[PDB]
Protein backbone atom coordinates (compact mmCIF):
# COMPACT_ATOMS: atom_id res chain seq x y z
CA UNK A 1 0.00 0.00 0.00
CA UNK A 2 1.33 3.14 -1.29
CA UNK A 3 -0.15 6.52 -1.43
CA UNK A 4 0.95 9.73 -2.72
CA UNK A 5 2.08 11.95 0.32
CA UNK A 6 4.43 9.01 0.99
CA UNK A 7 5.92 8.53 -2.45
CA UNK A 8 6.50 12.41 -2.65
CA UNK A 9 8.34 12.41 0.88
CA UNK A 10 10.74 10.08 -0.46
CA UNK A 11 11.75 12.23 -3.56
CA UNK A 12 11.52 15.34 -1.63
CA UNK A 13 13.98 13.95 0.75
CA UNK A 14 16.24 12.47 -1.68
CA UNK A 15 15.96 8.83 -1.26
CA UNK A 16 14.22 8.79 -4.84
CA UNK A 17 16.67 10.71 -7.72
CA UNK A 18 15.90 10.87 -10.99
CA UNK A 19 13.42 10.45 -13.57
CA UNK A 20 12.47 6.06 -12.82
CA UNK A 21 12.07 4.31 -10.04
CA UNK A 22 11.30 0.24 -9.79
CA UNK A 23 7.65 -0.37 -8.54
CA UNK A 24 6.10 -3.26 -6.89
CA UNK A 25 2.50 -3.88 -8.30
CA UNK A 26 0.39 -5.88 -6.34
CA UNK A 27 -3.09 -7.14 -8.16
CA UNK A 28 -2.07 -4.83 -10.58
CA UNK A 29 -2.04 -1.59 -8.84
CA UNK A 30 0.65 0.54 -6.89
CA UNK A 31 1.78 -1.19 -3.89
CA UNK A 32 5.61 -0.07 -3.02
CA UNK A 33 8.85 1.32 -4.14
CA UNK A 34 12.11 -0.17 -4.19
CA UNK A 35 15.36 1.20 -3.65
CA UNK A 36 18.96 -0.52 -4.30
CA UNK A 37 19.54 -2.84 -1.79
CA UNK A 38 16.04 -3.07 -0.76
CA UNK A 39 14.97 -6.78 -0.76
CA UNK A 40 12.49 -8.26 -3.08
CA UNK A 41 10.50 -11.33 -3.11
CA UNK A 42 10.27 -14.05 -5.81
CA UNK A 43 6.35 -13.63 -6.00
CA UNK A 44 6.46 -9.29 -6.22
CA UNK A 45 6.08 -8.07 -9.79
CA UNK A 46 8.50 -4.96 -10.39
CA UNK A 47 8.63 -2.69 -13.05
CA UNK A 48 11.31 0.74 -13.78
CA UNK A 49 8.65 3.07 -14.04
CA UNK A 50 8.44 6.57 -14.55
CA UNK A 51 8.51 8.95 -11.58
CA UNK A 52 5.95 11.52 -12.50
CA UNK A 53 4.10 8.19 -14.20
CA UNK A 54 3.65 7.06 -10.80
CA UNK A 55 3.29 10.33 -9.35
CA UNK A 56 -0.43 11.23 -11.54
CA UNK A 57 -1.55 7.41 -10.69
CA UNK A 58 -1.59 8.32 -7.22
CA UNK A 59 -2.88 11.58 -7.25
CA UNK A 60 -5.63 9.81 -8.67
CA UNK A 61 -6.58 8.30 -5.79
CA UNK A 62 -7.17 11.32 -3.75
CA UNK A 63 -10.05 12.84 -5.79
CA UNK A 64 -13.77 12.02 -4.73
CA UNK A 65 -14.99 9.20 -6.29
CA UNK A 66 -18.95 10.04 -5.67
CA UNK A 67 -21.38 6.80 -5.62
CA UNK A 68 -25.19 6.54 -4.79
CA UNK B 1 2.72 11.22 13.05
CA UNK B 2 5.63 13.00 15.10
CA UNK B 3 9.21 11.52 14.35
CA UNK B 4 9.20 9.81 17.67
CA UNK B 5 7.18 7.79 16.69
CA UNK B 6 9.60 5.55 14.71
CA UNK B 7 11.97 5.48 17.34
CA UNK B 8 9.41 4.02 20.06
CA UNK B 9 8.73 1.09 17.93
CA UNK B 10 11.98 0.00 16.69
CA UNK B 11 12.60 -0.15 20.21
CA UNK B 12 9.49 -2.16 21.24
CA UNK B 13 9.98 -4.72 18.62
CA UNK B 14 13.07 -5.06 19.59
CA UNK B 15 12.98 -5.51 23.19
CA UNK B 16 9.80 -8.26 22.42
CA UNK B 17 12.17 -10.04 19.92
CA UNK B 18 9.84 -9.61 17.17
CA UNK B 19 10.73 -9.78 13.10
CA UNK B 20 10.07 -7.42 10.99
CA UNK B 21 8.15 -9.97 9.00
CA UNK B 22 6.05 -10.77 12.44
CA UNK B 23 4.74 -7.15 12.07
CA UNK B 24 3.96 -7.29 8.62
CA UNK B 25 2.40 -10.23 8.25
CA UNK B 26 0.91 -10.70 4.34
CA UNK B 27 1.92 -7.04 4.22
CA UNK B 28 -1.02 -5.64 2.85
CA UNK B 29 -0.96 -2.82 5.45
CA UNK B 30 2.74 -3.04 5.66
CA UNK B 31 5.44 -4.05 3.77
CA UNK B 32 9.09 -4.91 5.79
CA UNK B 33 10.70 -2.24 3.41
CA UNK B 34 8.26 0.22 4.20
CA UNK B 35 8.48 -0.78 8.52
CA UNK B 36 12.63 -0.45 8.08
CA UNK B 37 11.77 3.61 6.62
CA UNK B 38 9.75 4.10 9.50
CA UNK B 39 12.09 3.04 12.08
CA UNK B 40 14.68 5.25 10.39
CA UNK B 41 12.84 8.11 9.84
CA UNK B 42 13.27 7.75 6.41
CA UNK B 43 9.60 7.17 5.92
CA UNK B 44 6.55 9.34 8.04
CA UNK B 45 3.92 6.52 9.02
CA UNK B 46 0.49 7.20 7.64
CA UNK B 47 -2.24 7.02 10.28
CA UNK B 48 -3.12 3.98 9.12
CA UNK B 49 0.03 2.23 8.84
CA UNK B 50 0.71 3.19 12.74
CA UNK B 51 -2.38 1.96 14.21
CA UNK B 52 -1.59 -1.33 12.35
CA UNK B 53 1.82 -1.50 14.26
CA UNK B 54 0.40 -0.52 17.26
CA UNK B 55 -1.99 -3.67 17.25
CA UNK B 56 0.72 -5.72 16.33
CA UNK B 57 3.01 -4.72 18.70
CA UNK B 58 0.82 -5.27 21.12
CA UNK B 59 -0.04 -2.08 22.46
CA UNK B 60 -2.32 1.12 22.10
CA UNK B 61 -1.97 3.86 19.54
CA UNK B 62 -2.47 6.31 22.31
CA UNK B 63 0.34 4.70 24.24
CA UNK B 64 2.57 5.07 21.09
CA UNK B 65 1.64 8.88 21.19
CA UNK B 66 1.42 9.71 24.58
CA UNK B 67 -1.88 10.61 24.90
CA UNK B 68 -1.81 13.48 22.25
Amino acid sequence: MLYIDEFKEAIDKGYILGDTVAIVRKNGKIFDYVLPHEKVRDDEVVTVERVEEVMVELDKLEHHHHHH
Amino acid sequence: MLKDFGKKIKSLRLEKGLTKEAVCLDESQLSTRQLTRIESGQSTPTLNKAVYIAGRLGVTLGYLTDGE
